[PDB]
């Protein structure tokens, strides 16, 4: 998308759309301390199911 | 718990923030015809500030 | 026998990964906190990139 947006000039329609997705790195510090924090109650419920 | 996430959530954006105000500098004071300056509108939801 | 030593080996894994989870992989259990409770940076998390 950015080649191709590049190559025929103008405002990507596509660009525009997803700015955030573009422009931010995705962030894992804040969701990993949770996701093995919540592990155990993860497992707990699959094992009941 | 609570604060502590509220503080990591907080310095994230800062840094956020203000990495993009630093690209954002780059870009002033270029001419195309009558546009002259273009800029990256950061800004933070209410419903997510509360 | 082998069941057990296969779960102490497997307690170890976990434990180790747990130690490089969050925020900043660390002694995390007080260090947050005590980060927090001065005007203070934690190191490794200075040294993060």
């Amino acid at each position: 998308r950015l080649i191709e947006a590049s190559l025929y000039g103008g405002i990507s329609s596509a660009i525009t759309r997803s700015l955030r997705d573009y422009l931010l790195p995705e962030n894992s510090g804040v969701r990993k301390a949770f996701q093995d924090m919540e592990a155990a109650l993860r497992e707990n419920r699959i094992t009941l199911e | 718990s609570s604060k502590s996430v509220a503080n990591i959530i907080r310095k994230t954006i800062q840094r956020e923030q203000n990495r993009i105000r630093m690209l954002n500098q780059g870009l002033q004071a270029v001419s195309f015809g009558q546009v002259r300056g273009v800029r990256l509108n950061v800004n933070v939801r209410e419903s997510h500030a509360i | 026998v082998e069941r057990d030593e296969v779960a102490a080996q497997k307690r170890e894994l976990e434990k180790q990964i747990e130690r490089l989870s969050q925020p900043s992989g660390a002694e995390d259990s007080r260090m947050i906190a005590l980060a927090e409770r001065f005007g203070g940076v934690l190191l490794s998390e200075i040294y993060d990139d």
